[PDB]
RNA sequence: GGGGUAGAAUUCCAGGUGUAGCGGUGAAAUGCGUAGAGAUCUGGAGGAAUACCGGUGGCGAAGGCGGCCCCCUGGACGAAGACUGACGCUCAGGUGCGAAAGCGUGGGGAGCAAACAGGAUUAGAUACCCUGGUAGUCCACGCCGUAAACGAUGUCGACUUGGAGGUUGUGCCGGCGUGGCUUCCGGAGCUAACGCGUUAAGUCGACCGCCUGGGGAGUACGGCCGCAAGGUUAAAACUCAAAUG
């Protein structure tokens, strides 16, 4: 996982406040935050496929925000994808 | 099973005493099953029987 | 020839056999006898009463160290664990202690196929 | 449980040093384990013997 | 991130234990190290022998450290031929009441 | 040992068993082939074969079709084998053809 | 997932002591031993596996996972809140994971052991039993993609009497509650019956997979996949009047 200080800065970052864990930006950018730090763990631990299984669940739940925001909120979804520096 | 013979005792209380030692450590128990190789399998099943056979002695224990 | 105060009785009791062997305390091998040596054959070795036979003829070969401590260190599941020790005690031996020494594998190697019987 | 505590851990292994079940020693399931895991650590620093 | 280092030191090198405490609690200190507890054992009977050493000269340290430091000082116990064993464990906060 | 390693080469004598094979009036070929390839395994490593052939109820009647069949394996071990002993009657209910290694 | 390491044991090697057996079976023999075995003791080498704890205990999607320690890492659960605001459920095709055996390449090889060799047994003995023993079992990387891969029970959600346990949280004052997971019994109900029974095989809803007499056959042919072994998809003629629970 992130750490509590990693956690605090997103949530601050992408949220309209500190106390705005919820909103489909902060969760994008906290599911991104440990989607890019695992690339490091699966590039060594290849055979780990059960901590991949864990990673996938992320992969798909971003997949799955992004595409909520989308229908939502077009500019929001443009704004975020720009900022994660994500392809969609 | 380490059995020192104490201050005066005789020949058939100190080998009762290395008997009972070995039989509580579990060593002929121990060898006998190192003897043969079991597969997980069948060591489970066995662990399964029992636990199945030492409930069910409690539940005949109960209901009488 | 050399004289030996105390000594110690390895008794190797397998199934099928017991090899009583007297030492020194350092373990430097005095005298020993078999069941198989005993006048026993096949499976007349795997007795409680052959191992007796063997302990006597094993106390008997260190008459002449002058031996009259012995420590005993028992091996094995074998029929004959009780009656050599008894059989030892017999021959004169003050028995000062008795050990356990069977190995037992904290796992270690796989055994042998089971026999199909 | 602590593997440093010598005193109370002999409670709970036999004289060849082997551990007890909690069946006999009426030890709870989550304390039973820390037992096994500090006697196993006691007995790499050679506090407490294995075997004999 | 708070560990508790055990180390035995070959009974006859007990005079090296003071040269050798130093030197990791040194190193220790050097980046914020936070030496909870610290006792000398002494030398002490093993339950089993050693590398045919019936004693040794045991140690405990609770610290709080860098990851980096503790795994650097696993290194050195490996290279000192006197030190014959060490547990390095994890503790998830200080410990600095006394051990028997 | 000393005694053992002379009479493991005394015990190197081979020692030559008889091997008892059966057969009936009714024995298929297939089967008969079996058998046969059983007996010159036999004579081929040089065991003495035995070769009964058993009657049972009314099968008495018809004996020298029986006898076909004992005078079959003669002919297919006639290279592969001498015939010690060829039957003559129904011994009990049984004819007994021992053969001999070459 | 990776790295390190501990103790026990088997084998082997080198020595010391020692002397005629050892080993094995239903009974034997092969085998091993006077070039000194087996036994016992000291030291060394190497590989594989982790006694006790250990539990109808735990964890994991399933397969599966068991010394201890560290590093990296996935999930689950509880307590109070705060936050987002239907973002959900299922899922043909697709993608990945997937015991053991097996395959390729290179290592490793203690113990075990298909094949095989010898010894027995027997009517025969291509076996069961005995002594050996190669692949393999172990590691790396790649391949294979199947198992009674089973709870022979798809996934998700709601509802519907009880009793006795286990394991793991938590509140309150051992007691009194309240969550998660799990074992056994049993009520209504259901079921051909056996049984299942709030972890349903009950009462309902969503979506998927699958069945339509037995044998022929999970076979042939074709496609796809595989280095191969083979896997996957999957008939028909024909024949039987059953097969089956
Ligand atoms: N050979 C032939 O064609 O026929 C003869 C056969 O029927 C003999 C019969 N055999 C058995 O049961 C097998 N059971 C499996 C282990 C091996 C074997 O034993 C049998 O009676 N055995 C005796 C021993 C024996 C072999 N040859 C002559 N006698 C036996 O002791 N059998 C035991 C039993 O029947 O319970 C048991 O099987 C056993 C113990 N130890 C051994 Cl070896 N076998
Ligand atoms: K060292
Ligand atoms: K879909
Ligand atoms: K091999
Ligand atoms: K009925
Ligand atoms: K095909
Ligand atoms: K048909
Ligand atoms: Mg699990
Ligand atoms: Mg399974
Ligand atoms: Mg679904
Ligand atoms: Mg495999
Ligand atoms: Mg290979
Ligand atoms: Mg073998
Ligand atoms: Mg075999
Ligand atoms: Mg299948
Ligand atoms: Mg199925
Ligand atoms: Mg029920
Ligand atoms: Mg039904
Ligand atoms: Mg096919």
């Amino acid at each position: 996982s992130l750490s509590t200080e990693a956690t605090a800065k997103i949530v601050s970052e992408f949220g309209r406040d500190a106390n705005d864990t919820g909103s489909t930006e902060v969760q994008v950018a906290l599911l991104t935050a440990q989607i890019n730090h695992l690339q490091g763990h699966f590039a060594e631990h290849k055979k780990d496929h059960h901590s991949r299984r864990g990673l996938l669940r992320m992969v798909s739940q971003r997949r799955k925000l992004l595409d909520y925001l989308k229908r939502k909120d077009v500019a929001r979804y443009t704004q975020l994808i720009e900022r994660l520096g994500l392809r969609r | 099973p380490v059995i020192k013979v104490r201050e005066n005792e005789p020949f058939d209380v100190a080998l009762r005493r290395f008997k009972r030692s070995c039989e509580k450590a579990g060593v002929l128990a121990e060898v006998r099953r190192r003897e043969f190789y079991e597969k997980p399998t069948t060591e489970r099943k066995r662990a399964k029987a029992s636990a199945v056979k030492r409930h069910a002695k409690k539940l005949a224990r109960e209901n009488a | 020839r050399k004289q030996v105060s105390d000594g110690v009785a390895h008794i190797h009791a397998s199934f099928n056999n017991t090899i009583v062997t007297i030492t020194d305390r350092q373990g430097n091998a005095l005298g020993w006898a078999t069941a198989g040596g005993s006048g026993f054959r096949g499976s007349r070795k795997s007795t409680p009463f052959a191992a007796q036979v063997a302990a006597e003829r094993c106390a008997d070969a260190v008459k002449e160290y002058g031996i009259k401590n012995l420590e005993v260190m028992v091996k094995g599941p074998g029929p004959g664990r009780e009656s050599t020790i008894r059989a030892l005690n017999a021959a004169g031996f003050r028995i000062t202690n008795i050990t356990d020494v069977t190995p037992i594998p904290h796992x270690g190697c796989r055994p042998p196929k089971k026999r199909r019987v | 449980i602590d593997y440093k505590d010598i005193a109370t851990l002999k409670n709970y292994i036999t004289e060849s040093g082997k551990i007890v079940p909690s069946r006999i020693t009426g030890t709870r399931a989550k304390y039973q384990r820390q037992l096994a895991r500090a006697i196993k650590r006691a007995r790499y620093l050679s506090l407490l013997p294995y075997t004999d | 991130r708070h560990y508790e280092i055990v180390f035995m030191v070959h009974p006859d090198q007990s005079e090296q234990v003071p040269g050798m405490i130093e030197r990791y609690t040194a190193a220790i200190t050097g980046a914020e190290g936070k030496i909870h507890r610290l006792e000398d054992w002494g030398r002490r009977q093993l339950a089993y022998p050693i590398n045919k050493l019936h004693k040794a000269h045991y140690v405990l340290m609770n610290v709080e450290a860098p990851q980096e430091v503790i795994d650097e000082l696993e290194t050195t116990f490996r290279f000192n031929d006197a030190v014959i064993r060490s547990m390095v464990m994890r503790t998830k906060h200080a410990v600095t009441e006394a051990s028997p | 040992e000393k005694s053992k390693s002379s009479k493991e080469q005394k015990k190197k004598q081979k020692v030559i068993q008889v091997k008892e094979i059966k057969f009936r009036p009714g024995t298929d070929e297939g089967d008969y082939q079996v058998k046969l390839r059983s007996l010159i395994r036999f004579l081929e490593e040089g065991d003495k074969a035995k070769i009964t052939l058993r009657f049972r109820g009314r099968e008495m009647a018809h004996q020298q079709i029986g006898m076909e069949v004992l005078n079959r394996v003669k002919d297919d071990l006639q290279e592969l084998a001498v015939v010690e002993s060829f039957p003559t009657k129904i011994e009990g209910r049984q004819m007994i053809m021992v053969l001999a290694p070459k």
